[PDB]
RNA sequence: UAAACGCUGAAAGCAUCUAAGUGUGAAGCCCACCUCAAGAUGAGAUUUCCCAUUUCUUUAAGAAAGUAAGACCCCUGAGAG
RNA sequence: CACCUCGAUGUCGGCUCGUCGCAUCCUGGGGCUGUAGUCGGUCCCAAGGGUUGGGCUGUUCGCCCAUUAAAGCGGCACGCGAGCUGGGUUCAGAACGUCGUGAGACAGUUCGGUCCCUAUCCGUCGCGGGCGUUGGAAAUUUGAGAGGAGCUGUCCUUAGUA
């Protein structure tokens, strides 16, 4: 019959979530926010229009690294000039700059074409407990069960 | 219609496969086009599915 | 300090340890007995 | 410590003891602060400071209300100073050559003579080819690169156009300071063309 | 044959606050602190203090004695602290302290400048021999490593800094 | 931080650079020095300037038509090409 | 071995340009020493930089001369011929030794002998136009990120001391 549903761009509405990341490990952190952004919580999800909502992730420097990941986790980048290869742990990053650590875990797992760079740019990461999108009425989103 | 089942049964306290074995018990017989258009549009009418299903799994 | 493969007691005064994942053995008696795995 | 000048030129000084050393000279009309940031306004401290006056009806109602606050004539150059005490410095101040004391060492910072495009040879000093025993590579620049990569890594370097970049030269000599004339002496030779813009400041390194 | 079994005793009068963590230990010598694990439990009596480990795995028993030890070193410390023992040994070798500042000329071209923190002092009772006092045991031990490792011995001749009897292997060089 | 050397320290009354705790340590790593750099579509920040016009459609983030601040065309050129 | 290429994938050496690996030649740190000292030996960490000018030979290689802190070993189609050379090797000429009855040939030498191509795309080095950056403009700017640079001798003094 063609009847299945296809959510239109700008019908849904796209909430706000906090998700505070003390201790929880980084991937399971960045599985269940990845989801979110995707918008695979809600039945109106489909795959071709963005449906998900907005993550605020708190207390970045907080999050958990199992086992030696804090120096042995090595995140690679390459310039493109010859020998241009860099490394910085994943413990650096999260001292110096959490935000990137949990940004880049969330873009591994995000689909690598145009709406999934549209999805994570809704994510906002912050080390720390405190953020300026209050504006934004979001709400707490406990992961304890989800992870 | 898996992925839309699944997040309308993840709201109802359940997850996909959960709530498949139970329709399956409770002898549901309704296909995943039917229930992913139940979860979208008639959230009560999934409602009364997975509290079946759920039913179901504890007997 | 010997680094090699096979790492063994010299005499009885030799003592195989464990350092960061390492056996090594370290002798209070005669230095040249110290060795490391690797 | 810092300040704007222009290159005048190059002549010769003879020091105490009839050593004979080569100066530049640059000369620096008073620069005048005419903004001061800070870490609340801008989120890092630096003075801005603008030098040799421009005619009123070369500047813009922009710009001249930008310097209204320093009280100045429109500056035909700006430029922002950073690891500088901004207690000492407020809008409208001027800064002179008498900043500086004959033996200071200081970094200048100009801008090299434009060549235009120019050759792997001259670009980049690289060697020519045999010009002679059949040789028909001259001032060609090389092999681009290995077969395996199927294309070219960066930074092989090649022709294009030469000059005209930002260059600092650290640990030049004050020779001498005549403040009557808004000149300083320094010992060397600086980048750039002469009337072309010259940043005087005190050596990092120092 | 257990330390982490091995009680504690407190003689003079150390006293000794508790606290989520960080046990703290107060006395003539001055105080200490320490972040103490919180599986081991300490039970205090007037004058002695037992630790108890919950069960006897591998981790237990290791982290059992070695809170154990450290509370036994932070008594003792500020009971009568610790003291490491120098004894330079050299043809011009010698010491000498002004203040908190210890001065080394050990035959390099240069004197050698040390500097003890608030906790630690120098002694230096003869121009050849230096004492580290502290109350801290791990701050003596490293500062009196530090002191010797501005010139160890040497096997040949003897010469360098000794913690005073430590055994020196001496090779006779032709 | 590497190799290496520790301090304290048990497991293992001892010993022990380690498990917890804590330090020294290389032309190497991150800075430091020089240059590029917000198309960094995450497109940042600061100072200053202009000022809310007109007409028709439609409540339109509408259309066009004069401009303001400003920029360019054109022209004289070089320290630029 | 015979899997791509025989309706063509150009072969040695050199030049130009490099880049990468570390099993490190020098410089840096360190353990052991049959390490007195000055020298060293061996092993460990270390690839940041540097690591030569000639005589002979087509040469690589190698010997030699003279230096250097050092004169590293390798990969990149034994890197690099639509970037260069073409001395050697594989054309046609000719000759020597040798084999053949012979035309000829090498189990070998020697002299001489055409190296074409206007860059479409990607790539690389430079320079503009458009639009964006959410009112329109003039300037000054933070720095996510990126590149560059990274070497080393000798002498003096400490001290003719340890
Ligand atoms: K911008
Ligand atoms: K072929
Ligand atoms: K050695
Ligand atoms: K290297
Ligand atoms: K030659
Ligand atoms: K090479
Ligand atoms: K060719
Ligand atoms: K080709
Ligand atoms: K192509
Ligand atoms: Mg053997
Ligand atoms: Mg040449
Ligand atoms: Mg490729
Ligand atoms: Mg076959
Ligand atoms: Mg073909
Ligand atoms: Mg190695
Ligand atoms: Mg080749
Ligand atoms: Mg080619
Ligand atoms: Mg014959
Ligand atoms: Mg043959
Ligand atoms: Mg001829
Ligand atoms: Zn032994």
């Amino acid at each position: 019959m063609r009847t299945t549903y296809m959510a239109k761009a700008g019908e849904v509405e796209r909430k706000w979530y906090v998700v505070d990341a003390t201790d929880v490990p980084l991937g399971r952190l960045s599985a269940v926010v990845a989801s979110v952004l995707r918008g695979k919580n809600k039945p109106t999800f489909t795959p071709h229009v963005d449906t998900g909502d907005f993550v605020i992730v708190i207390n970045a420097d907080k999050v958990k690294l199992t086992g030696k990941k804090a120096t042995d986790k090595i995140y690679y980048r390459h310039s493109m000039y010859p020998g241009g290869l860099k490394s910085v742990t994943a413990g650096e990053l999260r001292d110096k700059n959490s935000r990137r650590l949990i940004e880049t875990s969330v873009k591994g797992m995000l689909p690598k074409n145009t709406l999934g760079r549209k999805q994570f740019t809704k994510l906002n990461v912050y080390g720390g407990a405190e953020h300026p999108h209050a504006a934004q009425q979001p709400e707490v989103l406990d992961i304890t069960n989800l992870i | 219609w898996i992925a839309r089942i699944n997040a309308a049964a993840r709201m109802n306290g359940l997850s996909y496969s959960k709530l498949m074995h139970g329709l399956k018990l409770a002898e549901i017989d309704i296909n995943r086009k039917m229930l992913a258009d139940l979860a979208v549009n008639d959230a009560a009418a999934f409602t009364a599915l997975a509290e079946q299903a759920k039913d179901a799994l504890s007997k | 300090m010997k680094v090699r493969p096979s790492v063994k007691p010299m005499c009885e005064h030799c003592k195989v340890i464990r350092r960061k994942g390492r056996v090594m053995v370290i002798c209070p008696a005669n230095p040249k007995h110290k060795q490391r795995q690797g | 410590k810092g300040i704007l000048g222009k290159k005048v030129g190059m002549t010769q000084i003879f020091t105490e003891s009839g050593e004979l050393i080569p100066v530049t000279v640059v000369e620096a009309t008073p620069n005048v602060v005419l903004q001061v940031k800070t870490v609340e306004t801008d989120g890092y401290e630096a003075i801005q400071v603008g030098y040799q006056d421009k005619r009123e009806v070369l500047s813009n109602k922009p710009a001249k209300g930008h310097v209204a606050k320093a009280n100045t004539a429109p500056k035909r150059f700006i430029k922002e100073f950073k690891n500088v005490e901004l207690g000492e410095y407020e809008v409208g101040k001027e800064i002179k050559v008498d900043v500086f004391q004959a033996g200071d060492v200081v970094d200048v910072t100009g801008t090299t003579k434009g060549k235009g495009f120019q050759g792997a040879i001259k670009r980049h000093g690289q060697s020519r080819g045999p010009m002679s025993h059949g040789s028909r590579y001259h001032r060609r620049p090389g092999s681009m690169g290995p077969v395996a990569p199927n294309r070219v890594f960066k930074n092989k370097r090649l022709a294009g156009r030469m000059g005209g970049d930002r260059v600092t030269i650290q640990n030049l000599e004050v020779v001498k300071v005549d403040v009557e004339r808004n000149v300083i002496l320094i010992k060397g030779n600086i980048p750039g063309a002469k009337k072309s813009l010259i940043t005087i400041k005190s050596a990092v390194k120092a | 044959s257990r330390i982490g079994n091995k009680v504690v005793v407190l003689p003079a009068g150390v006293e000794i606050k508790q606290d989520g963590n960080n046990i703290t230990v107060k006395g003539p010598k001055g105080e200490l602190t320490r972040e103490f694990s919180s599986d081991i439990k300490m039970n205090i009596e007037g004058n002695e203090v037992t630790f108890i480990r919950p069960n006897d795995s591998k981790e237990m028993k290791t982290i059992h004695g070695t809170t154990r030890a450290n509370f036994n070193n932070m008594v003792v410390g500020v009971s009568e602290g610790f003291q490491k023992a120098l004894e330079l040994i050299g043809v011009g070798y010698r010491a000498q302290v002004q203040g908190n500042k210890l001065t080394l000329n050990v035959g390099y071209s240069h004197p050698v400048e040390m500097t003890a923190p608030e906790g630690v002092t120098f002694e230096v009772p003869a121009n050849t021999q230096v004492i580290v006092k502290g109350i801290n045991k791990e701050v003596v031990g490293e500062l009196a490593a530090n002191i010797r490792g501005v010139r160890p011995p040497e096997p040949y001749k003897g010469k360098g800094i000794r913690y005073v009897g430590e055994f020196v292997r001496r090779k006779e060089g032709k």
